[PDB]
């Protein structure tokens, strides 16, 4: 049942010839020696691509069928071959429960995708995945002899489909004839790294998360490795759980009593109301209330569900269309000057709609007035309320003078006028986030607490990955969060029990690598700094502690030599009789000589001795040309660089 | 690379000698005592009392090289700097040859010198007594050995005296070894200027790469992550490019030390204050942190 | 040569091919900066290596110097042993005394 | 764009739209165009879906005579005399890749 | 009437918790 | 007013939206107050290992606090250091 | 020190004249960068030499 | 290439691969007295025959 | 024509010379090193065009 994918199924990654090149990328790939399920008809689950193998000898395997549902209330995919084409279709059909050879279904009626194909000891492989709305449909063949298990070996596989369903796409059936077997393995999100022909055709590959020998591989970008020790990356482990915190709030936040009231002030003397202690779910507004405009700066509208929001406050007003377009930073006229002005370093979101149906009447509604004359600009959030009678030259005086104003004109909204002379209503939320505690949170449910374990965590919108423990820090009231002396966030307190955590990083300790030449094996020894002997990727053989740190894959030898491979603190290691030995490094021959007061010894005979020695004098002489590395036989380039020549010489003047 | 050259380094200054002589019963060679700057069997440590002052006169940082991860995280109202440099990737490798292995060398290379002279350098090690050996040393410089050989006691009692002397001068703090102190200090401040300067955000938004994450989408933060990524990459190579440098001043300093070590312990040399003010008679290596010591 | 260095894409054929001249000199100029950026990496390990060598010609030099015009008194200065004669040979960018 | 139709970030492409109450408004009420405003997700992007099921916020089945129980599409009412927000707009978007 | 203020009036530039670290900051001090 | 350091914390955060140009204290009918003007300065304070700030200093008052804070440290070695041109 | 490494202008002046604080601040953080690169290469050939 | 520069194409009229090389290739120096001196140069060139 | 030329200004701010960088190799040199003077050697100019 349960089989190993030996380096099976790898697909070419675009539609660009490479030739003589090694080239590293980071896809959805089948891992190496992964696990296979295999069938000699249930419904398998469709977790984001799947690797398909049949092995054949009558032709019993026909198609799939991709669905979600897989009943008549979703659409379904069927890709099948009915022995003369091959024909695929996207369609909305009731689904048998034993669909065989030849009904695979009872009726159809919503079809949205069809394509039929021209008329017409075996391997065929397929990898299938779902993208963007896409279906990537990829093929192999290959000619085979076993009966039981599936063949190892490499494969390389070619695209042949990219059908644009746009289909949910969580579960599949396969489809055959009333022997054969067929093998299902699941891909993942992985970096390998391929190999090109001269013929631009891959015959090899490396997968880079499979052990410390390919990771070196992958770093160093080549196939083969020379003799000697590599410090590998650092000891990871990868998260397993999730843990979101967020306040236990109950109420619905009052969006009925902010959009849909009675009354909205003028715009000149703006409404500024606290929101606190709320759930902002914006999507019971999908039902009744619709906005002609809603603009945010400082954070992207796709994540404000994630969030908590620490000080939220609402301005409320009205103003006429044209002037719609000034409610933003860094804008100019009467409005943005004399009425309300927003800041630049502005955070929140800005929300109009029309309300010619309710703040409109006929003859004319004069109830609403706005400022156009001032002795100044205001400052951001600033109001002005005064009505006092204005002057150029800045004096006192009657209006029933000259060179005397008031300064309040009225809005003339009537209901036959255009668009533009119609009112809006505008309400500016405004707030900021994650550095201070907060009361209005999105509809996120909370999870237990877990601690001393490597997981996802999610306090109040700041999400992150890590280690969480108790802390000892002592918080004062008006502090959530605490910062290192290089910003990263180190203690949280969490919103439901007021305890202070700590939060460490996942990863730590230095990983060396000891080989051989690649020619020789591909057995490889590890040592671990910071372990003692846990925190190893396996336990293969032969675990011992030296002085360096805990070594896995070597034998301990008490002999002691000269050493070609240094370790460190005094331990070498060798490849002897085969296997890898470690050892304490010789200094040197013992001797001994013995001192008297009266005896000399003295050379009676010799012998002439030549030694070679070798040195370097000089190195290559080398020059560089700034104009073709950086814009090569471009103009636009060229012009664009004019203005950096100082840069140059001074290179030209190093290397002569 | 540098690493690779640092042991390089150690094994061409104190390897020289090819062959390990034993430490000699007796200390006392003709009125001259050797007791201070040989090892002695009773004593815990393999080196001798000067070597033992010269490694109490330098403070480590690390003292050893394992830090446990149980360790870092027992330990976080202490703010210990070796486990944010090692949380934030940095770390610190041992070198190839034990303080032990070094006392070895000086040990053997004392003994080779107060039992064979200056013949163990050229050839086969040749047994002489050591007022022989400081007759030829005297007739090196051109004064006549009778000078010597009529003067014994005096000498003698000097040459104990200057050993005391140098012993009472190192039982004093001081700054006798600030050029070794220094070699540390540079290390472990580059590693912590390192890790303050993690703090700079670049022209971004923030320096906290989850700030990011948790405020945007993939989208605009893709472009405000490769800001970090040039900037640390670029802290980063400033780091190597300092330390290249130094390790060449380094390498000029134990090559310095090598030649020295050859021409004045294992033979006596005529340059004019190559090796201390007058005319030279003999030389003796002492271990010491990073570094060597030379009498 | 490969890195785009947060811009686009890394052909100067692409930002040519599909912004006008106005968007892509801002995308251009990321790309001079990161090319200039790598040239004067190349240039400072170049001379770090060049002080080396130089290191090294030095010493051949006063060990040809002193050794091969003359009999030298400095130990193991020139082979293990007393020193009689030396003759030089040479190699690809490079001496070998014998 | 959480029910009905999703855009891409690395979307490369143009969009167009233009005004249509000329041709797509009737008077008395054009009610033949619907959108969905109940799912149990985000849709992904260039997803669709067409299925027409009752709605329960626990996620439970229900019959749509009772309580807690809805129809997951609305319909536009389209007026002649309605303002321009109100007004059918036709949408066409064109996807490629360079 | 006039007198001096000898390293009087400082207070928490923001709500972040910090210990055992020196922060060089810029704001509105007296 | 007494020489010394003591450090003040946040209180209130009002909304007002006012122009405040001019103000006056309010006594029942012995006491004094003291009033002083802040100004855009750097300061570099320290904190504690309980997290509480006990130490200032500001760089704008003499050349010794500028090279306290261009160093970042409380404590200076001897000898003569370059500090920022006159200004 | 006349380079304006992919900004407006390489004068301080003629950003702070004819921007406000808000689009400038991200223009002088360019010269900025650009500037410390400078000083560092300066720094490098002097420890060389 | 590997350093992701465009060296083949297929014709869209005529199915054949084309080959794209720059056009720019070979160092050039330049032998000169002082300005003062002439203002005649020689020129070298490498790799042509 | 398009061309890049290097002008030399008085004390007086007037344009008394100037240098057409794509004439000859030696005014490219001139144009690379930015003066009107050049010392006795030889120089690598750009690459063969
Ligand atoms: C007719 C000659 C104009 C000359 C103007 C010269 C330079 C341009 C400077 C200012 C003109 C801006 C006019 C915008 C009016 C305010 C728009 C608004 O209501 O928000
Ligand atoms: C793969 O199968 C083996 C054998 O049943 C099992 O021990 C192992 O846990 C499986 N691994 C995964 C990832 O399912
Ligand atoms: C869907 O299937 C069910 C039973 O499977 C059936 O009762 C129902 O009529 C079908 N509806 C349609 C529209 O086909
Ligand atoms: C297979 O399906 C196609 C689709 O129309 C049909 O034309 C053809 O006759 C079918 N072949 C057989 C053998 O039924
Ligand atoms: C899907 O099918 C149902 C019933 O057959 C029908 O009412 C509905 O209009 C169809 N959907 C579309 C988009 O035509
Ligand atoms: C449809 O796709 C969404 C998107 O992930 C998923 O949450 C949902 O479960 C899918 N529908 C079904 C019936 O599984
Ligand atoms: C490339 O294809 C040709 C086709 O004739 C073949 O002869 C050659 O062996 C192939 N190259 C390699 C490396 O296999
Ligand atoms: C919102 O106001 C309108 C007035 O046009 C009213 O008809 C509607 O019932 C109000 N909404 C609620 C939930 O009361
Ligand atoms: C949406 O509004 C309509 C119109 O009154 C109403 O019948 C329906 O129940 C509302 N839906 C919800 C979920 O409240
Ligand atoms: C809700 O929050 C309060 C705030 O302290 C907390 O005491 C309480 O335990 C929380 N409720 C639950 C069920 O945890
Ligand atoms: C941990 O390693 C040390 C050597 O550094 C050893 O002495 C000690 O016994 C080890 N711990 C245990 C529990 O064995
Ligand atoms: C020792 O010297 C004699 C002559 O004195 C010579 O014949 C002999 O070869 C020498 N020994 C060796 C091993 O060469
Ligand atoms: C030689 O030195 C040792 C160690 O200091 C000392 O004990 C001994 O007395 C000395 N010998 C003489 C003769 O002073
Ligand atoms: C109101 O604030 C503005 C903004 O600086 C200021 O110019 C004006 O003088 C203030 N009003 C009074 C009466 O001082
Ligand atoms: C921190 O607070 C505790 C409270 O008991 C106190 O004992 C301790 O002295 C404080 N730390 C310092 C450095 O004052
Ligand atoms: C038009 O394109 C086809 C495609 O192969 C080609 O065969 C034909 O020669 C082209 N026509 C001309 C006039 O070149
Ligand atoms: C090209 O140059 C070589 C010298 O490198 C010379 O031997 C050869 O004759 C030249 N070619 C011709 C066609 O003269
Ligand atoms: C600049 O102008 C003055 C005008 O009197 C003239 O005398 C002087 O010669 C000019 N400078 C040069 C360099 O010609």
């Amino acid at each position: 049942t349960q089989h190993t994918s030996s380096m099976r199924g790898v697909y070419y990654p675009d539609e660009i010839f490479r030739s003589d090149t090694l080239y590293l990328t980071q896809d959805l790939f089948l891992p190496f020696y992964s696990n296979v399920t295999g069938f000699h008809n249930p419904v398998i689950p469709f977790k984001d691509g799947i690797y398909f193998a049949a092995t054949e000898k009558s032709n019993v395997v026909r198609g799939w069928v991709f669905g979600s549902t897989m009943n008549n209330k979703s659409q379904s995919v069927i890709i099948i071959n009915n022995s003369t084409n091959v024909v695929i279709r996207a369609c909305n059909f009731e689904l048998c429960d034993n669909p065989f050879f030849t009904m695979i279904f009872d009726n159809a009626f919503n079809c949205t995708f069809e394509y039929i194909s021209d008329a017409f000891k075996h391997l065929r492989e397929f990898v299938f995945k779902n993208k963007d709305g896409f279906l990537y449909v990829y093929k192999g063949y290959q000619p085979i002899d076993v009966v039981r298990d599936l063949p190892s070996g490499f494969n390389t596989l070619k695209p042949i489909f990219k059908l644009p369903l746009g289909i949910n796409i969580t579960n599949f059936r396969a489809i055959l004839t009333a022997a054969a077997a067929y093998f299902v393995g699941y891909l993942k999100p992985t970096t390998f790294m391929l190999k090109y022909d001269e013929n631009g055709t891959i015959t090899d590959a490396v997968d880079c998360s499979q052990n410390p020998l390919a990771e070196l591989k992958c770093s160093v970008k080549s196939f083969e490795i020379d003799k000697g020790i590599y410090q590998t990356s650092n000891f990871r482990v990868v998260p397993s759980g999730d843990v979101v915190r967020f306040p236990n709030i109950t109420n619905l936040c009052p969006f009925g009593e902010v959009f849909n009231a009675t009354k909205f002030p003028s715009v000149y003397a703006w409404e500024r109301k606290k929101i606190s202690n709320c759930v902002a779910d914006y999507s019971v507004l999908y039902n009744s209330t619709f906005f002609s405009t809603f603009k945010c700066y400082g954070v992207s509208a796709t994540k404000l569900n994630d969030l908590c929001f620490s000080n939220v406050y609402a301005d409320s007003f009205v103003v006429k269309g044209d002037d719609v377009r000034q409610i933003a930073p860094g804008q100019t006229g009467v409005i943005a000057d004399y009425n309300y002005k927003l800041p630049c370093d502005f955070m929140g979101c800005v929300l109009a709609w029309n309300t010619r149906n309710i703040d409109a009447t006929s003859t004319g509604n004069y109830n609403y007035k706005y400022r156009y004359l001032r002795h100044g600009k205001l400052r951001p959030f600033e109001r002005d309320i005064s009505n006092v009678p204005f002057s150029p030259d800045g004096k006192p005086c009657t209006p029933p003078a000259l060179n005397c104003y008031w300064p309040l004109n009225d809005y003339g909204f009537y209901t036959t006028t255009g668009i533009g002379y119609q009112p809006y209503r505008v309400v500016v939320l405004s707030f900021e986030l994650l550095n201070a505690p907060a009361t209005v949170c999105g509809p996120k449910l909370s999870t237990d607490l877990i601690k001393n374990q490597c997981v996802n965590f999610n306090f109040n919108g700041l999400t992150g990955t890590g280690v969480l423990t108790p802390s000892s820090k002592r918080f004062q009231p008006f502090q959530q969060f605490g910062r290192d002396v290089s910003d990263f966030t180190d203690s949280v307190r969490d919103p439901k029990t007021s305890e202070i955590l700590d939060i460490s990083p996942c990863s730590f300790g230095g990983v060396s690598v000891i080989t051989p030449g690649t020619n020789a094996s591909s057995e490889v020894a590890v040592l671990y700094q910071d372990v003692n002997c846990w925190r190893i990727y396996s336990t293969g053989n032969n675990v011992f502690q030296t002085q360096a740190g805990c070594l896995i894959g070597a034998e301990h030898v008490d002999t002691s030599y000269e050493c070609d491979i240094p370790i460190g603190a005094g331990i070498c290691a060798s490849y002897h009789t085969k296997s890898i030995v470690a050892y304490t490094m010789s200094l040197g021959a013992d001797s001994s000589i013995a001192y008297s007061n009266n005896t000399i010894a003295i050379p009676t005979n010799f012998s002439i001795s030549i030694t070679t020695e070798v040195m370097p004098v000089s190195m290559a002489k080398t020059s560089v040309d700034c104009n073709m590395y950086i814009c090569g036989d471009s103009t636009e380039c060229a012009n664009l660089l004019l203005q950096y020549g100082s840069f140059c010489t001074q290179l030209n003047r190093a290397l002569s | 690379g540098i690493a690779a050259e640092q042991d390089r380094n150690t094994r061409e200054v104190f390897a020289q000698v090819k062959q390990m002589y034993k430490t000699p019963t007796l200390k006392y060679f003709g009125g001259f005592n050797f007791s201070q700057i040989l090892p002695d069997p009773l004593k815990p440590t393999k080196r001798s009392f000067i070597e033992d002052l010269l490694f109490n006169k330098v403070t480590l940082a690390d003292a050893g090289f394992m830090k446990q991860y149980g360790e870092c995280l027992g330990d976080i109202n202490a703010r210990d700097l070796i486990c944010a440099q090692k949380f934030n990737g940095l770390t610190v490798l041992p070198p190839l040859l034990t303080d032990d292995m070094i006392a070895a060398y000086t040990a053997a290379l004392v003994s080779g010198t107060a039992t064979a002279g200056w013949t163990f350098g050229a050839g086969a090690a040749l047994q002489i007594p050591f007022a022989m050996q400081m007759a030829y040393r005297f007739n090196g410089i051109g004064v006549t050995q009778n000078v010597l050989y009529e003067n014994q006691k005096q000498i003698a009692n000097q040459f104990n005296k200057a050993i005391s002397q140098i012993q009472e001068s190192l039982t004093t703090t001081s700054t006798a070894l600030g050029k070794l102190q220094d070699v540390v200090n540079q290390n472990a401040q580059a590693l912590n200027t390192l890790v303050k300067q993690l703090s700079s955000n670049f022209g971004a938004i923030s320096s906290v790469l989850n700030d990011i994450l948790s405020r945007l989408d993939k989208c605009e933060a893709e472009v405000q992550i490769d800001r970090l990524i040039t900037g640390r990459l670029q802290s980063l190579q400033t780091y190597v490019t300092q330390q290249l440098i130094r390790a060449a001043e380094i390498r000029a300093s134990a090559n310095l030390a090598a030649t020295k070590m050859s021409e004045c312990v294992l033979g006596q040399s005529k340059r004019v204050d190559f090796c201390g003010k007058g005319y030279h008679l003999m030389s003796f290596p002492q271990a010491a942190p990073h570094g060597v010591v030379f009498l």
